RNA sequence: UGGUGACUCUAGAUAACCUCGGGCCGAUCGCACGCCCGGCGGCGACGACCCAUUCGAACGUCUGCCCUAUCAACUUUCGAUGGUAGUCGCCGUGCCUACCAUGGUGACCACGGGUGACGGGGAAUCAGGGUUCGAUUCCGGAGAGGGAGCCUGAGAAACGGCUACCACAUCCAAGGAAGGCAGCAGGCGCGCAAAUUACCCACUCCCGACCCGGGGAGGUAGUGACGAAAAAUAACAAUACAGGACUCUUUCGAGGCCCUGUAAUUGGAAUGAGUCCACUUUAAAUCCUUUAACGAGGAUCCAUUGGAGGGCAAGUCUGGUGCCAGCAGCCGCGGUAAUUCCAGCUCCAAUAGCGUAUAUUAAAGUUGCUGCAGUUAAAAAGCUCGUAGUUGGAUCUUGGGAGCGGCCGUCCCCUGCUCGGCGCCGGCCCGAAGCGUUUACUUUGAAAAAA
RNA sequence: UACCUGGUUGAUCCUGCCAGUAGCAUAUGCUUGUCUCAAAGAUUAAGCCAUGCAUGUCUAAGUACGCACGGCCGGUACAGUGAAACUGCGAAUGGCUCAUUAAAUCAGUUAUGGUUCCUUUGGUCGCUCGACUUGGAUAACUGUGGUAAUUCU
């Protein structure tokens, strides 16, 4: 009778056909292009889209001026506008159906760190985040999956406690300084 | 360079305390001990450090901010009256029995055997 | 079970207490008293969850055993005492007085009342009884057996008792056009004028209630309480005024208030 | 008197009765204590008949359950269905007596049997339907080795109460005494199959005479790849090399302003695992978080698990074996060139995970309501009648009166008979309670625990 | 995402199943660096259980002559801390398991005008027309014991 939660869901779905050449082609394109690490990472962005998409289609069965459909619709649109996937010109919920997996990987904090020009490559960008270099409003984000909001995009920069910012010089430089002083005398 | 703000401030007239959420900025350096928090809260509210009980700090990830709960009592007797006895014991002015509960269980069950004044003759 | 239950599971606790999931296996099982298990709000939950004067339920034991809390005119020292509808909690050392009125959602809210307002409370009668020597008896919604009442008072009327003496001062009679706080079911916390009574011999009599924005709705007569003659209430009302703005309008007003404030 | 939709209700009056195994009407305790010519008083605690209230509990109402006909008739003078009067019971009642009556249930599936059946909220799959599961933390039920009986109490047919019997089993000086882990640990056994004889009442609540005690309830640790979330195993330059924007050269070759890729090639800058003081966390700790100092070049701090004939992504590469050893879910590969064995290299897939066995869901429109079939692939009774079952022809309100928008579209109307209010000189206009075919259907409303 | 694919033939189109495909939840193999949640003797045997623990409880306020401690304005008893014992209350909740149980249990739905209810809350508690505080047991205590043995007495 313990005071625990147990509530947990999966974030991905494994595809039906495991060896579709055209699927293995397109998913490895997405991984290499946006610098992911496994097929589960594409499958979970695909499942977040499919949930949004399933919700959107459920609202399209309901008649216009249905208070559930207006409230739930405007909420789902506002949620997609906030995360910077859907434009403010396109906040009608028949444009959510015309929406692709690439647009959510564009808002990945790995891909934003790359596209804001404070990382050299998409693979460098993951290293920086995973080695807790970057911050989002004086909050060190360690995790590259951080879906950056449209509200929260320009406040991405290096952490104050990182040597790529105004930070203490790292372990290698400090050993190479001690080596340089050890060699001379 | 340790800044300490107070947040969600309340005055329990019914427990004879101030109670608030302590918000400690300390970028670059370690989680500061409770002794520096108490001594800064003391001069923050112009009170003795002995009446200030400060606990429950969880440092945010990154570590330029910790949030804990503090409370400033009116007197020393008010502190020792209506405070958890374990949180007094961080200040050394509560000491509890040395015995672990298994001895006290087995003692009780041995005392349940004998009737009359012989229950004092179980131990010693 | 082969006797009465003495525990309440945190999950099985009523939803209107707004107890969290993760802190404890058990909820505070309300002691027997004036209000029902699932219609009350224990002193502990008012004192440490709503107002947050305590942190734990041992702090609430320390508060109440200093005798600083006074529910409807008498000091209780039980942490699981059922404080229910229209009850007046007077925390005297703080110099505060609270009425347990239902918010527009089914919860009880923190409604602060003035020390003058806190001297009387309003009680729905449950039945009229004739005692052992022709003595007429009321029984209120909080178990007050008030004997020798005014003969015009019938069931489903409300009576204004003075706490200090426990005697009736005024009463609203259950008639059309009178204000009605709904104290049970889907409409829990609505305030509106009674526009229609619909009798059902045997089954439950239903009562249609028009609101302050023409939002008419029905309710079982069991779940109804009259709070003033015509359009003037005999209590002070919480913000929202039991009018029940929709979730679309709630979103609108919350968004307008956040954006305009900053 | 008062109340309900309805009392043989509540209250009233009369007559009485009063269980000796006996309803109440206080022989109780604590604080501060005062005023009054010994009396009189404040604030409580406890107890109490009865009423109400609360927490309930019990017995009933309507409706709803899996497989089975190789279960078609069952129930009944050891109650079956009724009636009358009792007994018992807290009350209602075949609950149980006594006496009558001969009923009750059934193809709309009774009765009997099975269940690897506690039920539900729920879970897994799932286009739409469905199918399967639900011992398991919430609700309800039941049981404490098997039946049975009872004590005490408001509440038990209680088993961390008692009494027997049956079963198994423990001490014994042989006369006796004691037992109940389907509580928390733990042991044996059983098995394909499941963790510590840990710490604590600090959180959550519960119990008590109780601000103070107790709680294997619970919380916290240990074991833990049941399962779920996040996420390292390198990143960037410069050199070796290969293609291209672009110029030139028919093709070579050059330039690199622009890269894009990989070499146990060199180079600096990085960070976490790990070690570890110190704080923070906490009942005391642990883990995370924070943080000094250490901590990465074959960054040996070395990623596996399955495959590479097809289905199904990926070698007709080499060595060995020669219908042997073996692989192979299926088709099949093996008989001396094996793309299929056993290995080396290489490649593929998923990745801190991946294979295998088994129940199960989709796939299965291969159980078909949606939605399958039945000339010949499996399948229409030999034929007709026939009672339930199922399905059943047509037909009974229509044309208008009124307004808005630019002939059309939405809107208002096609029943009557106590008391009141837009009132008028007993009637009319209007509202309220009631009367006004029965359903099914649809629409709304009330109500329905959380998780 | 409302999906199929290999296999009867010399070849073909079918029926049709077998086998592949993806979950899910039990076992098991091999492998395992970080971090957050978290199931865990249900399936077989509701089989058997050594040992330890799991229900106890005191306020100013039922009962204090244990000197076990302890103050002095004592003679108008009882200062106060108080083990034990009596009294009251709890032990009918919680926890565990799923054997039984197929109109039973359970769910929604009503009823209790057909019942009981410690507790809590509010009533009632000079409503009756007839001692300024009564009776004698018992436990802790003290002291003799018995049985091999018990939470025996």
């Amino acid at each position: 009778p313990v005071a625990r939660s147990w509530v947990c869901r999966k974030t991905y779905v494994t595809p039906r056909r495991p060896f579709e050449k055209s699927r293995l082609d397109q998913e490895l394109k997405l991984i290499g292009e946006y610098g992911l690490r496994n097929k589960r990472e594409v499958w979970r962005v695909k499942f977040t889209l499919a949930k949004i998409r399933k919700a959107a289609r459920e609202l399209l069965t309901l008649d216009e001026k249905d208070p559930r459909r207006l409230f739930e619709g405007n909420a789902l649109l506002r949620r997609l506008v906030r995360i910077g996937v859907l434009d403010e010109g396109k906040m009608k919920l028949d444009y959510i159906l015309g929406l692709k997996i690439e647009d959510f990987l564009e808002r990945r904090l790995q891909t934003q760190v790359f596209k804001l020009g404070l990382a050299k490559s998409i693979h460098h960008a993951r290293v920086l985040i995973r080695q807790r270099h970057i911050r989002v409003r004086k909050q060190v984000v360690n995790i590259p999956s951080f879906i950056v909001r449209l509200d929260s995009q320009k406040h991405i920069d290096f952490s104050l406690r990182s040597p790529y910012g105004g930070g203490r010089p790292g372990r290698v430089k400090r050993k190479n300084a001690k080596k340089g002083q050890g060699g001379a005398g | 360079t340790v800044t300490i703000r107070t947040r969600k401030f309340m005055t329990n007239r019914l427990l004879q305390r101030k109670q608030m959420v302590i918000d400690v900025l300390h970028p670059g350096k370690a989680t500061v001990p409770k002794t520096e928090i108490r001594e800064k809260l003391a001069k923050m509210y112009k009170t003795t450090p002995d009446v200030i009980f400060v606990f429950g700090f969880r440092t945010h990830f990154g570590g330029g901010k910790t949030t804990g709960f503090g409370m400033i009592y009116d007197s020393l007797d008010y502190a020792k009256k209506n405070e958890p006895k374990h949180r007094l014991a961080r200040h050394g002015l509560y000491e509890k029995k040395k015995t672990s509960r298994k001895q006290r269980k087995e003692r009780k069950n041995r005392m349940k055997k004998v009737r009359g004044t012989a229950k004092a003759n179980v131990g010693a | 079970a082969r006797g009465p239950k003495k525990h309440l599971k945190r999950v099985a606790a009523p939803k209107h207490w707004m107890l969290d999931k993760l802190t404890s296996v058990f909820a505070p099982r309300p002691s027997t008293g004036p209000h029902k298990l699932r219609e009350c709000l224990p002193l502990i939950i008012f004192l440490r969850n709503k107002l947050k004067y305590a942190l734990t339920g041992d702090e609430v034991k320390k508060i109440c055993m200093q005798r600083f809390i006074k529910i409807d005119g008498k000091v209780r020292a039980d942490i699981t005492y059922p404080a229910g509808f229209m009850d007046v909690i007077s925390i005297d050392k703080t110099g505060e007085n609270f009425r347990l009125i239902y918010d527009t959602k089914g919860r009880f809210a923190v409604h602060r009342i003035t020390p003058e307002e806190a001297k009387y409370k309003l009680c729905k009668v449950r039945k009229i009884f004739v005692g052992t020597k022709g003595i007429p008896h009321l029984v209120t919604h909080d178990a007050r057996t008030i004997r020798y009442p005014d003969p015009l008072i019938k069931m489903n009327d409300t009576i204004q008792i003075d706490l200090e003496t426990g005697k009736i001062t005024d009463f609203i009679k259950f008639d059309t056009g009178n204000l009605c706080m709904v104290t049970g079911g889907a409409n829990l916390g609505r305030i509106g004028v009674i526009t229609n009574r619909e009798r059902h011999p045997g089954s439950f009599d239903v009562v249609h209630v028009k609101d302050a924005n023409g939002n008419s709705f029905a309710t079982r007569l069991s779940n109804i309480f009259v709070i003033g003659k015509g359009n003037k209430p005999w209590i002070s009302l919480p913000r929202g005024k039991g009018i029940r703005l929709t979730i679309a309008e709630e979103r609108d007003k919350r968004l307008a208030a956040k954006q305009s404030s900053g």
